[PDB]
């Protein structure tokens, strides 16, 4: 009953009691993450995939619908250009199936890189090498 | 000592050491801005007059994750091609299970990397997208959501653990299947009879051994990767690299986010009480005190993990020689792959680090009998090709180095080159030839 | 230093413990060869530890049990040249010194 | 250098080298308090204002100071028994009494 | 001032004790390789065989 604010570890407010009806809310940090912008050579193509490092991408594509993302530009989001990644989840590149060397590392087994489809960045889970059993 | 005696080990044991070495710790990618102004814009535009002063920070950051991402793959990525183990398990009575993938467990680890894993807590785990689960925390929010509010990220590793894991396995699979040939050319399968003694014919000790005891060092080497097992599994903290790495960058994260409550000689130590109390044009001064004291507990950060970003790629490189050496090969370099003649070492995944199960070839009960430098058969000193003449204690015998397996000097185990009156110790005795008898 | 808060802690291996160690390891190296830092010390007359190195780096026991008295000679007159290097040098020291 | 032309030594000379190596440096136990604010009980609250940043020093000098503990440790502390010299040193004609 | 000075103190020791640990692992190596046995590495211990 004495208690107001809230507290943690690193000195940080994380709940706060309501004063007006008596009940506890705890807050948490907005948004906060780090934008990588995927890309191939410039001389190649300039197509780019933006990745939203560390955050449930489905709260990015809320605040897209929402427009209240600090970064003014906007990557096209048509559905097919989303892969929810322990990094984040790229935005601009598909995913395929498909297992090739990395070129474009991203995190969590993750590498995008440039190949025709008719030209377009596509992630994939990295192939560590030809798996090769010994008789 | 004496100058006649000699000891030589008429037994052996297959003795297992565990070696930590760390390769890698978590990638952090503070932002300057989110750190040093809270969500203010002439806190931000005065921050700006430090000119690209955080930008150095940014990028020595962004290299130090590089950096780890090189050391991981220096470390595991040896081998560009994937081994995997026979479907059946019999390498000549050797007990492999446990130090094998499990193909049972969800992760496909082995139980020794399992035992690891367990025995390993990550505060940050990074990769797991705690939000979404930190405003639904219920009890006090940990230390991951309080960092996602001043600026610190975790970027996960390149390589997964399951990843990580699996390279692991590819240079098991590789190591008791094609013995070493893998770590420098096409993986040449051998049996692991047969690759042991051709270790044991590594470290001076001749093929015939192995094969007259090919139990009771099977038997051995399982008795010992399960008292290991066990070692690890009771011990107090045998993974102390690893957690001492663990703890230290944790540790450092707190330490950063604590430096933002503190005040640094100004009226307060929270930003936006400070602009909305005083109107900017006087309050510059506890801004630019907030500033200066923010920029410096951040460059301290960011000097202590290059200096631990050093210490720790100067582990992972002796990491991937140990690797390279011991797992790719047998290194004749004593002290290196454990105490004792090297052997074989198994690689084992373990969080941040990676973990080396030294199988080395030790001597056990010996006894002292006699040595003599040179044998003079008819005025000739006669010297042993292999090993040293010991002596039962009335008949001379010629022995392996490192294990007692006396043999009759003949002509062919011994050399002859002298006159038998240069060497100072030719003892009187007789040696045969299989050609005089005949 | 000392007055101004400056202090140094002593290491806890003192000299004369770091000696002793450094005269178990010439002990173990001179009458048991290389045994001692893989097992058990297993005790080698020092001629044949000689010989155990000289066929290590590729010549036969031969070339040393045929000019041993030489070879201990040449030791000799060696270590007593490394002590007379170390008393006139005033520099050998240089990175402990640094 | 010639096509058929191989040179082989009829001799051997057994040199001693000496290799110095740093193991360990002297560890420092600076203090903030002294050090900052020399007997000022003001100063030290001052001090304070600047958050956790000697207890950071003083860590670091800790870490410092294990480290060359075992440091010296790992160099030297190779070996879990003391070896002992026989008493009676004649190693085949080899001196080590130096 | 005097954090500034200390705060460059202990970054230089740091650094100092990073070479200091490089180099007691090289000594650790050499005393592993060269005094518990013969090393074949040439020119690592000693110049010659
Ligand atoms: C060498 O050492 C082995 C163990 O380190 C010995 O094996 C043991 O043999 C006893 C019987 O004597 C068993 O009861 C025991 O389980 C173990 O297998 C081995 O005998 C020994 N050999 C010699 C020649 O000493
Ligand atoms: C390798 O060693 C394993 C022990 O880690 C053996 O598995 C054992 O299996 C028995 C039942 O047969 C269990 O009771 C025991 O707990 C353990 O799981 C395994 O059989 C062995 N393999 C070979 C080929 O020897
Ligand atoms: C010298 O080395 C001999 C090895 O050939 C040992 O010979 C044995 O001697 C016993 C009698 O003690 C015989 O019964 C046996 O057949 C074998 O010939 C001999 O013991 C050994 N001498 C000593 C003193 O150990
Ligand atoms: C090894 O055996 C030799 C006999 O074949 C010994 O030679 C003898 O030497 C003595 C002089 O010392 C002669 O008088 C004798 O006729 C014989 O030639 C030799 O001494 C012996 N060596 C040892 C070390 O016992
Ligand atoms: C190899 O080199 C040795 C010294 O480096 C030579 O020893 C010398 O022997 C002479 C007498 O011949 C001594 O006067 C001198 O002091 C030194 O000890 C040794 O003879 C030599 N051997 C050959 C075959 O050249
Ligand atoms: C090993 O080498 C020592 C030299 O460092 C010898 O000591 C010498 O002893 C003589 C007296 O005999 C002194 O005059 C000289 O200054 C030096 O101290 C030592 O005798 C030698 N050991 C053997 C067994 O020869």
């Amino acid at each position: 009953p004495f208690q107001q604010f809230g507290r943690d570890i690193v000195d940080t407010t994380d709940a706060v009691r309501d004063p007006q009806t008596l009940e506890i809310l705890d807050i948490t940090p907005c948004s906060f993450g780090g934008v990588s912008v995927i890309t191939p050579g410039t001389n190649t193509s300039n197509q780019v995939a933006v990745l939203y490092q560390g955050v449930n991408c489905t709260e990015v594509s809320v605040a897209i619908h929402a427009d209240q993302l600090t970064p003014t530009w906007r990557v096209y989001s048509t559905g097919s250009n989303v892969f929810q990644t322990r990094a984040g989840c790229l935005i601009g590149a598909e995913y395929v199936n498909n297992s090739y060397e990395c070129d474009i590392p991203i995190g969590a087994g993750i590498c995008a890189s440039y190949q025709t489809q008719s030209q377009s960045i596509i992630a994939y889970t990295m192939s560590l090498g030809a798996e090769n059993s010994v008789a | 000592y004496s100058n006649n005696s000699i000891a030589i080990p008429t037994n052996f044991t297959i003795s297992v050491t565990t070696e930590i070495l760390p390769v890698s710790m978590t990638k952090t990618s503070v932002d300057c801005t989110m750190y040093i102004c809270g969500d203010s814009t002439e806190c931000s535009n005065l921050l700006l007059q430090y000119g690209s002063f955080c930008t150095q920070l940014k990028r020595a950051l962004t290299g130090i994750a590089v950096e780890q991402d090189k050391n991981t793959q220096e470390v595991f990525a040896q081998v560009k091609q994937i081994y995997k183990t026979p479907p059946i398990k019999y390498f000549g009575g050797f007990n492999f299970s446990q130090i094998l993938p499990d193909p049972s467990k969800p992760s496909k680890r082995s139980p020794i990397e399992d035992l690891l894993f367990n025995k390993v807590t990550l505060a940050d785990a990074g990769f797991i997208k705690q939000y979404g689960d930190c405003l639904g925390d219920i009890a006090a929010r940990d230390l991951i959501c309080a960092q996602k509010f001043n600026g610190l990220t975790v970027l996960p590793p390149l390589l997964t653990d399951e990843m990580i894991a699996q390279y692991t396995s590819a240079l098991l699979a590789g190591t008791i299947t094609s013995g070493w040939t893998f770590g420098a050319g096409p993986a040449l399968q051998i049996p692991f009879p047969m690759q042991m003694a051709y270790r044991f014919n590594g470290i001076g000790v001749t093929q015939n051994v192995l094969y007259e005891n090919q139990k009771l060092i099977a038997n051995q080497f399982n008795s010992a990767i399960g008292k290991i097992q066990d070692s690890l599994f009771s011990t107090p903290s045998a993974l102390g690299k690893l957690q001492d790495v663990v703890n230290h960058n944790a540790q450092a994260l707190n330490t950063l986010v604590k430096q933002l409550s503190s005040k640094f000689g100004a009226i307060s130590s929270v930003l936006n009480d400070i602009l909305s109390r005083l109107d900017p044009p006087e309050a510059e001064v506890q801004i630019d005190r907030l500033i200066t004291g923010r920029l410096q507990s951040l460059q301290t950060y960011v000097t202590q993990q290059l200096i631990r970003a050093a210490e720790i790629r100067a582990s992972a490189n002796l990491a991937a020689t140990k690797m390279s050496e011991c797992v790719l090969g047998q290194s004749k370099r004593v002290d290196f792959c454990g105490k004792g003649y090297h052997l074989m070492s198994f690689p084992q995944s373990a969080p941040h680090g990676v973990v080396f199960l030294h199988v080395t070839y030790v001597p056990a009960q010996e006894k002292n009998f006699t040595t003599a430098p040179a044998i003079c058969h008819d005025g000739k000193a006669h010297f042993p090709r292999e090993g040293v003449f010991v002596s039962n204690g009335t008949h001379w015998f010629v022995t392996q180095r490192n294990f007692y397996e006396p043999q009759i000097i003949t002509t062919d185990n011994t050399f002859v080159s002298g006159n038998c009156d240069v060497v100072i110790g030719i003892v009187n005795n007789t040696v045969y030839d299989p050609l005089q008898l005949e």
